[PDB]
């Protein structure tokens, strides 16, 4: 089990390093964009020409590498927590036998150690673990919210905001109130940053709540 | 916690939340505190206990010293 | 003028010359596969007949032949189903014990330990438990024997061959002309009476002479091998009279207008059969006969080759009011010359019909021993819900396609379409506001309940114990339906479904149907459904209304229907086309249907499905929905976490496959994220480095590898996301229902 | 557990920042004439080999780790 | 033959349309008689009326739904809550006035639907908004205070 | 010998029933554009703001918000009805500025007498390095 998980860790590290190194080495320019250095470190793209240039700047490479870093750290922490969970309870056989397949990881670690956490508050009452259950759902919500900025792109929101602006400029009583800044949709790079921030915050909060609630409700 | 480092849960800080209900206030009282508190999880208790700190006066003195150091910086 | 059969002889030669030339249908795919993008373009435009030719006649001919091919494929699938039910099933054994033997129609070969999937369903048979409901359908039809299933399979193969021959004949030998396809009046007259009406009448006849006697004997209790054959009942009024005395009078009462005599087999009872748990077959016969007469009468309204009849154009142009200017003028020309508009209307109504079918089927089980089969019920409901949602999204997509290609301003002036396009801002703004209001007042309630429960204040929640949100309107309608028999339906002996109220209908110790009480949780989930449906409608409608132009891009129609963007200018125009609106609508539809199926599953497992022990009803989950569905934590713990133990503990058993797919789907879904959060530039540069590595060893391919286009990347991401999510829910639902049902 | 997880997540974020700033350096402070022929210019001269081998190692590790896990499942 | 939907003031190239919801005689009269659309009335008085109405209608929600709704002293707590809400929306009005009105510019004229030239609303000025904000505070606080009195009085309630 | 043609305020507008995608409040405090063309017959055309209008027989005037809308309408007229139009920019103060057919000759056609603005005499890769222009609010393309 340690062999397989260590190779998974090697995978995460190699892929994260590949993304970061590729972005750093191709930051000055590539075949698709020979003069990338003239556009700076961060820029939305280079237009839909030449087949498409979405996520071509070095900033975008770092952006894509943050996901892989979170995944690698998640694998590392999952391994450490499960091994120590079995060691603290004097049952190394659980990890020695269930870590060789993914179903053991999902059933004997995630589903098994989440009973007390999700029971912090229920239709019967609440205990000191309710804060961790609320933080668990909070992290899930932030992560899913980030999925919006990650999947939806700037175009749909610009038209929607234009429609909203028309509605405000034509609604009586509310016409007396005006906006000092023209409302516009988030920038492409700004949207990627907001989505990444939400993803990372939800990831960290969810794992922190689960980790503390699982190792605290038992010991 | 110094007297019983294995049978007492460290306290991080107090909790003053007007939204708390009676069951929440009673459920967050643990390490012999007067009211709802948060159980420490950063390990500052073990570190401070290992470096020689033993009373609350020493911790307060260290906090004041760090405050003066921050102002100096 | 004058509806007639106009056809062109031998228009296309039959040979394999074009089979060896991929991309022959497209003009842009003639320069050969210089890059890998050509391969994807070859499949992305194979069925886009509008681009392959500018002639409507050729497009119509292609559509007709494609329909024939699809019919042949469906017939092959049906033949396979019947053949498997006749050779690799336990249908004969299941007939003798339909309450304990679990239906199975698939057997796996022993190769790598997979023989464990052959579960001990019953009746000395081993195989995979099926949830398609074919056994119940066959029993309702009176199949009884396996030879009949084999005969049906052979007939289906013959029908498939006939369908394929019809497509080839209509595309290469006798191809109909454009004027033949534009006969909407004749087509509607034939599809209303000659298709629906005639089909309903034929099914009613079969039910009268085959389903009624065989099923009556089965219900009364008779060995399936002892019941007389269908022809012995269809051609012998004496035996059929022994089962139904009204038949001793023959057809005389029908022609003498004394239909009351036929009240024994043409009843209007209601409810469900207490023996089988399904609808009364006599009631279904009466229903089919009535709808057949109605459809046959309706198939005589449109004018054809005679003076009598109505004109669709005349009726449409005559419906104009003071608020719509010109009215429906121009709609006939749009629906008689654009295939995309017809496809949009048909897809929308078709998906809505599928959803209605799912509702009516779980509410009123139409087949014997179907309600007590929880696995089949849940599977059928979820499957039809997904089909309906997909069809609706497709309807929106094709509406946008028509607005982009077939729209013509010179033909739509001051009509309904023009007036709608002239105030799209108001429609979109109001829909956006209603979506925000629904989201707040629907999800914020759950969040408020979660916060109160976590704060130790259950008395401040929106539950049946604290602030109640009773659905008074739904409860009133339900009670009205319960009190309908003998009052607002004197000739009805019982309500349409036991869900409206009344006693509990249980078959074989299991609850087949029972009243479904609605409370605060039902109110919350219904508003959640309304909110999700509204958001999906907002996305699709916005794409259809702004597919041509917009304030940001005034010439969006020139860019086409499917384009990635319009550059990074104006702050960003990513996903501004109608195709992208459909791409987002797919995600929202998945979310809506997922919540709908989750609500149905939890509600039926907590307030309907269960066992009767002479002391009450023991539901599967004990009724925890009424006390936990008001919070998100309850859905995560009491539904997702509690019911997932069946799929995560299936390893080493027959349901192990469900445990494997459950994980596999989770992978595919996550895989989709790679294509949803990435861009084309990164992959193109990475491919550049890999190409350098290949060139260093003289192994670079001439078909220059290229990263998937922006649109293709989005399509792959959405396809994988929905496949993974739907498959995960499928595995979870099937494993849970097959382990506790 | 909390300390280990906290420090590992901090390390991951800091590593990502290190590579991000390295890219920023290449796009804003690197001078090819001042580093003509040294280790930087040479490592940039064969960046394709580096990226190709990183991709091969990642593909190998992923293929085999996932294959072994799926086989066991 | 009648067309109830016409372009705004006959101009078909302005982002607005005249419908029986916007150009209805009764609707237009009621909307025009509101304190917000009184170009000739002092902004302070209009603000007082608006604040009175808003403050009075803002007590109810906390009275019947506040955390202490099941206690006899709910009316007082809610009166204070409405006062706090009025003070908050008061600082909101002040911030909006300080940001919106901070400069001058030769703006375009304003005319009626018939074409009669009218001066710009005095409320859309640095001093006009300040007077309106002050009236909203007095009216808003008075409305909340009256909300508590109505609870004590009103024989039906 | 070309002079910018003056904008006539007596030009009638095309027959349109009205829409919600027209001018907003930006045209009252910022600017708007006007496109005037000449049609040989009364015919239905598609407006950039949604809907369908009818251009009269003779001079037609249409006021839009952005210049892109006017250019899109002009492109539609040129590629569908073979009609040439003129675009002007109008400010709230009352100033009209000629636009698109700047010198009477379309930009796609060389006129010999224009300004060769923004035309570097080097290649795309011959620009100065970003490190050589550091601490200067300029990009390598402006050197
Ligand atoms: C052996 C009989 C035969 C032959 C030799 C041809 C030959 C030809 N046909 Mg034709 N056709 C036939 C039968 C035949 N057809 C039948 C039975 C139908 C009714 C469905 C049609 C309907 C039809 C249409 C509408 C059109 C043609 C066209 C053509 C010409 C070029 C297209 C082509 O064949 O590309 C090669 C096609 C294939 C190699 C196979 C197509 C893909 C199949 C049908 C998919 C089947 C689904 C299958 C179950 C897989 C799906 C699930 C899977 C993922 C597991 C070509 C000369 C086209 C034409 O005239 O060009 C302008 C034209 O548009 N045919
Ligand atoms: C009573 C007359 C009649 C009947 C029964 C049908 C039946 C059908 N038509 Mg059709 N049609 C008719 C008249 C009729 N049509 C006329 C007069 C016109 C010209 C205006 C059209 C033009 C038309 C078009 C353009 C299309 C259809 C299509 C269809 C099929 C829809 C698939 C479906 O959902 O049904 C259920 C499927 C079945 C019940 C499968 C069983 C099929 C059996 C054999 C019914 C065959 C009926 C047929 C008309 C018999 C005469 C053919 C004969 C010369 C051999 C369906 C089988 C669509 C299609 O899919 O193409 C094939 C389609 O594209 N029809
Ligand atoms: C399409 C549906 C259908 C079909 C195929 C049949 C077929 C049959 N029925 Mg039946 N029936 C039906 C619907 C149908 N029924 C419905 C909806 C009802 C409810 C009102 C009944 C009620 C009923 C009764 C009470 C009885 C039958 C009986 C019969 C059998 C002899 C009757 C007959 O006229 O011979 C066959 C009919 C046809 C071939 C129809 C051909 C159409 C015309 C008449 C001929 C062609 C047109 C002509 C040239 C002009 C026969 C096999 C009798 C029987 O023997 O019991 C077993 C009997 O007593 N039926
Ligand atoms: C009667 C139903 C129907 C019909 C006849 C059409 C017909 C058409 N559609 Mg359409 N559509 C439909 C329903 C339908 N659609 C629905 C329900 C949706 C919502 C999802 C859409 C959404 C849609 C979009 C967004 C687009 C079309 C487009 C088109 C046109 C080109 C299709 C093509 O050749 O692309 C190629 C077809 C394929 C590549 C087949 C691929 C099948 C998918 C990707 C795989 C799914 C996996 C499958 C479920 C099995 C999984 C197992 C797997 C592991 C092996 C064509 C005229 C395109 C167009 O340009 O219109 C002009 C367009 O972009 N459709
Ligand atoms: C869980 C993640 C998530 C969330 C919360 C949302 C939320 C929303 N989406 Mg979205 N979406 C998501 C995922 C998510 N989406 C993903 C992954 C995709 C990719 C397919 C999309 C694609 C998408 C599209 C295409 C659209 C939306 C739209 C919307 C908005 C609908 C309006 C509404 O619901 O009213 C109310 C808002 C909510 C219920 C969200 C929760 C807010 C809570 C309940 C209020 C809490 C108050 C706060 C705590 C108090 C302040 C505290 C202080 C510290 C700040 C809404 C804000 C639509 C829109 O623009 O609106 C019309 C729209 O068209 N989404
Ligand atoms: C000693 C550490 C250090 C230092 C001094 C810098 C310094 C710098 N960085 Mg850098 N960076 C670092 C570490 C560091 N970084 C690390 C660890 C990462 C990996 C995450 C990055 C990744 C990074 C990127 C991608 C970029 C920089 C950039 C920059 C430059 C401009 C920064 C800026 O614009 O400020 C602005 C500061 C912000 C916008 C704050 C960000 C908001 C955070 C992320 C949201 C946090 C929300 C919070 C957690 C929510 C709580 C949850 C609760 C509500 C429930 C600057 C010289 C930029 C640059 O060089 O320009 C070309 C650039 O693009 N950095
Ligand atoms: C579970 C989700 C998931 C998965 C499986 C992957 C997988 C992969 N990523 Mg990715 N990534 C993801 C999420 C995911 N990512 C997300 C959310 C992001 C943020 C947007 C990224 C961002 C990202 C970047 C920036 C990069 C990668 C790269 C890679 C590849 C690394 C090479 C490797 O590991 O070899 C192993 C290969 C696999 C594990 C794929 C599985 C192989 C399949 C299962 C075998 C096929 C068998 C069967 C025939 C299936 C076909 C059936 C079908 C025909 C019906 C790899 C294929 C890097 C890369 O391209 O490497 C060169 C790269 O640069 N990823
Ligand atoms: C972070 C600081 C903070 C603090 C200190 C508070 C404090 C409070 N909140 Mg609040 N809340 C906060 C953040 C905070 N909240 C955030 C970030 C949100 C968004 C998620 C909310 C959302 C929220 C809601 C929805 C509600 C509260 C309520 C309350 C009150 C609790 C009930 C009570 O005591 O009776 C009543 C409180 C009083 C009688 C004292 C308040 C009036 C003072 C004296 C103002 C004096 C002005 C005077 C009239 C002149 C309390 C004063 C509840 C409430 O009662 O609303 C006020 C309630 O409904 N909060
Ligand atoms: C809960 C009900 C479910 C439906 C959702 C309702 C919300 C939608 C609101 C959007 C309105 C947009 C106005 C369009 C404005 C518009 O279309 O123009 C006015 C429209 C045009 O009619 P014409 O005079 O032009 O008629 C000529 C036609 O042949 C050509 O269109 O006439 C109408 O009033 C339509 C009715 C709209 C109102 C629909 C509500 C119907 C009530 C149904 C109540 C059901 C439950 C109670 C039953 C007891
Ligand atoms: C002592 C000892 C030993 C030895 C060891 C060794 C000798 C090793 C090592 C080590 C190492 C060796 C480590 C490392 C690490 C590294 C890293 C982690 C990296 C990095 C880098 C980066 C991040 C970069 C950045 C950049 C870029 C990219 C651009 C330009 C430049 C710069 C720099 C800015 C052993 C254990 C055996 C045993 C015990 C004892
Ligand atoms: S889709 Fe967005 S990121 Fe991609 S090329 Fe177009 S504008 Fe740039």
């Amino acid at each position: 089990g340690d062999f397989l998980v260590h190779h998974a860790i090697a995978l995460g590290l190699h892929t994260t390093t590949l993304i970061l190194v590729k972005g750093a080495l191709d930051a000055r320019g590539s075949k698709l964009m020979p003069d990338k250095k003239d556009f700076g470190y961060s820029f939305p793209c280079d237009g839909p020409g030449r087949g498409g240039t979405c996520d071509i700047s070095a900033w975008d490479a770092f952006y894509l590498a943050v996901f892989w870093m979170l995944n690698t750290i998640g694998w590392v922490t999952f391994y450490w927590h499960w091994k120590h969970l079995g060691i603290w309870q004097g049952n190394v056989n659980q990890f020695n036998e269930s870590s060789t397949y993914l179903m053991g990881w999902l059933r004997d670690y995630l589903w098994l150690n989440s009973s007390q956490l999700i029971n912090g508050y229920n239709p019967f009452g609440m205990n000191s673990l309710s804060v961790w259950a609320w933080m668990f759902l909070f992290g899930h919500l932030i992560y899913a919210t980030g999925f919006m900025f990650l999947i939806s792109w700037r175009g749909y929101w610009q038209e929607l905001i234009e429609t909203l602006a028309w509605a405000h400029e034509r609604t009586p009583l509310a016409n007396l109130v005006r906006w000092r800044d023209k409302p516009v949709a988030l920038s492409i790079v700004q949207a990627r940053l907001v989505g990444l921030t939400h993803f990372s915050v939800g990831y960290v909060l969810t794992y922190a709540a689960f980790l503390i609630a699982s190792t605290s409700g038992k010991f | 916690w110094v007297q019983d480092p294995l049978h007492i849960r460290p306290i991080a800080h107090a909790i003053w939340d007007p939204h708390f209900g009676q069951p929440a206030v009673e459920a967050f009282t643990r390490g012999g505190a007067s009211g709802p508190v948060n159980i420490s999880t950063s390990g500052v208790y073990q570190w401070w206990y290992t470096i020689g700190l033993r009373t609350n006066q020493e911790l307060y003195t260290g906090s004041i010293f760090l405050l003066v150091l921050a102002a100096l910086f | 003028k004058k509806v007639k059969i106009v056809v062109d002889r031998n228009p296309v030669a039959t040979n394999f010359e074009k089979w060896a030339k991929p991309g022959h249908f497209s003009r842009t795919l003639s320069k050969g596969p210089t890059t890998t993008t050509w391969i994807w373009n070859l499949h992305a435009d194979a069925h886009d007949f509008d681009t392959q030719t500018s002639d409507l006649e050729e497009i119509s001919r292609k559509v007709f032949s494609a329909h024939f091919g699809q019919l042949g494929i469906i017939f092959i699938w049906l033949s396979g189903m019947y053949f498997h039910g006749a050779r690799f099933s336990n249908y004969e054994a299941w007939l003798t014990d339909p309450t304990h033997i679990k239906p199975s129609a698939q057997v796996v070969w022993p190769i790598v330990g997979q023989e464990i999937l052959n579960a001990d369903v019953g009746g000395g048979f081993q195989g995979l438990q099926i949830t398609s409901g074919f056994f119940q359908l066959w029993r309702a039809a009176g199949i009884t024997s396996e030879l009949q299933l084999y005969t049906t399979a052979i007939g289906a193969l013959v029908m498939a061959a006939a369908m394929f021959f019809a497509g080839w004949f209509h595309y290469h030998k006798a191809a109909p002309k454009l004027e033949w396809f534009q006969n909407v009046e004749s087509m509607l007259n034939h599809h209303l009476g000659g298709l629906l009406g005639l089909g309903s009448l034929a099914w009613a006849g079969h039910q009268i002479h085959v389903s009624l006697p065989i099923n009556k004997l089965l219900d009364a209790g008779v060995d399936p091998k002892e019941i007389p054959l269908p022809h012995e009942f269809t051609l012998n009024p004496e035996l059929m009279a022994q089962l139904y005395p009204s038949f001793s009078k023959g057809l005389a009462p029908f022609f003498t207008l004394d239909w009351a005599q036929y009240s024994d087999f043409l009843t209007f009872q209601g409810g469900l059969n207490p023996v089988t748990g399904g609808l009364w077959l006599t009631d279904t016969v009466h229903h089919h006969l009535a709808i057949a007469v109605l459809f046959l009468i309706a198939g005589h309204q449109y004018r054809t080759n005679w003076g009598i009849g109505s004109s669709l154009k005349e009726i449409l142009e005559a419906h104009k009011g003071p608020f719509t200017g010109e009215g429906h003028k121009g709609l006939y020309e749009i629906l008689t010359t654009s295939w995309h508009a017809q496809l949009a209307i048909n897809l929308a109504l078709f998906g809505s019909l599928s959803i209605i079918v799912a509702h009516h089927m779980y509410a009123m089980p139409p087949y014997p021993y179907l309600a007590t089969d929880y696995g089949t019920q849940l599977s059928l409901f979820t499957h039809h819900m997904w089909i309906g949602g997909f069809c609706i999204v497709g309807a929106g997509a094709h509406a946008a396609i028509f607005m982009v290609r077939d729209y013509d301003p010179t033909n739509n002036y001051n009509n309904l379409l023009d007036r709608v396009l002239r105030h799209r801002d108001a429609i979109i703004s109001h829909l956006n506001w209603v979506c925000i209001f629904l989201g707040f007042h629907s999800f914020g309630l759950y969040i408020h309940n979660d916060t109160m429960s976590a704060l130790g204040r259950p008395q401040d929640m929106f539950s049946d114990t604290a602030i109640q949100l009773q659905p008074v309107f739904a409860q009133w309608v339900q009670n009205t339906h319960f009190l309908a028999p003998g009052f607002t339906a004197p000739n009805a002996l019982a309500s349409t479904s036991p869900s409206w109220g009344g006693d509990v209908v249980a078959v074989g110790g299991k609850v087949a149907m029972m009243p479904i009480s609605l409370g605060t949780a039902d109110f919350l989930v219904h508003h959640i459904h309304a909110f999700t449906i509204h958001v999906t409608v907002l996305i699709l409608l916005k794409g259809v209304l702004y597919a041509r132009s917009s304030r940001l891009i005034p010439d969006k129609a020139n860019l086409g229907f499917r384009f990635p963007c319009d550059g990074p200018g104006r702050g960003g125009t990513c996903q501004v086309s109608a195709w992208d609106h459909v791409f987002l609508g797919l995600f929202w539809m998945y979310n809506s249907i997922s919540i709908v199926i989750f609500h149905f599953s939890w509600k039926m497992q907590s307030d309907v499905w269960g066992t009767v022990s002479a002391n009450g009803v023991s539901h599967i989950t004990g009724g925890n929905f009424a006390q936990s569905a008001n919070t998100i934590n309850g859905w995560l713990r009491d539904f997702l976490w509690a019911q997932s133990s069946q799929v995560i503990q299936s390893y080493g058993s027959a349901l192990s496959a469900y445990g494997l797919i459950f994980l596999g789907a989770h992978f595919v879904w996550a895989f989709s994220l790679m294509f949803l959060f990435s861009g084309r530039g990164y992959w193109q540069e990475l491919i550049e480095s890999i190409v350098w590595a290949h060139n260093k060893l003289k192994v670079a391919p001439a078909i220059q590898p290229r990263a998937l286009s922006i649109t293709q990347g989005r399509a792959v991401g959405v396809a994988h996301y929905l496949l993974g999510g739907i498959a995960t829910t499928w595995s979870f639902f099937l494993a849970r229902i097959l382990a506790v049902g | 557990a909390a300390l280990y997880t906290h420090h590992q997540y901090i390390a991951g974020f800091i590593m990502c920042g290190a590579f991000a700033h390295g890219a920023i350096f290449f796009v804003r402070d690197y001078d090819p004439a001042q580093n003509r022929g040294n280790v930087l210019a040479r490592i940039l001269d064969h960046k394709e080999a580096l990226i190709s081998h990183l991709s091969w190692a990642s593909l190998f590790l992923g293929f085999h780790t996932l294959g072994l896990y799926v086989h066991n499942d | 033959k009648v067309q109830v939907v016409q372009p705004v003031n006959g101009d078909p190239f302005i982002g607005m349309l005249e419908t029986p919801v916007t150009s209805s005689p009764a609707i237009a009269w009621y909307l025009s008689n509101l304190p917000a659309y009184r170009t000739g009335v002092s902004p302070l008085l209009r603000g007082v009326e608006i604040g009175l109405a808003h403050g009075y209608l803002l007590v109810g929600p906390f009275i019947k739904l506040g955390p202490l709704r099941d206690v006899e002293n709910v009316a007082e707590i809610v009166g204070c809550i409405n006062g706090a809400a009025t003070v908050l929306i008061l600082t909101l009005c002040l911030a909006y006035g300080a940001v919106t009105f901070q400069g001058e510019g030769p703006q375009v004229g304003v005319k009626t639907l018939s074409g009669r030239s009218i001066p710009r609303d005095p409320l859309q000025s640095a001093d006009g908004w300040n007077k309106f904000t002050a009236g909203f505070a007095v009216g808003g606080l008075s409305g909340a205070a009256w909300g508590y009195l109505c609870t004590q009085i009103l024989p039906y309630y | 010998a070309f002079t910018p043609p003056t904008l006539q305020s007596d030009t009638p507008s095309p027959i349109f029933g009205g829409s919600t995608g027209g001018l907003l409040s930006q045209a009252q405090v910022e600017e708007f554009h006007v496109i005037t063309w000449e049609s040989k017959k009364e015919q239905i055309f598609e407006m950039p703001t949604g809907g369908a209008a009818i251009m009269r027989q003779g001079p037609n005037l249409l006021k839009l918000a952005r210049k892109e809308q006017c250019l899109a309408l002009l492109t539609q007229l040129r590629t569908k009805f073979k009609i040439d139009g003129y675009i002007y920019r109008v400010f709230p103060n009352g100033e009209v500025q000629y636009l698109h057919p700047k010198d009477g000759v379309y930009p796609e056609k060389v006129n010999a007498g224009r300004s060769g603005d923004n035309t570097n005499m080097r290649r795309i890769g011959q620009n100065k390095e970003p490190v050589q222009i550091k601490f200067s609010g300029k990009i390598p393309a402006e050197f």
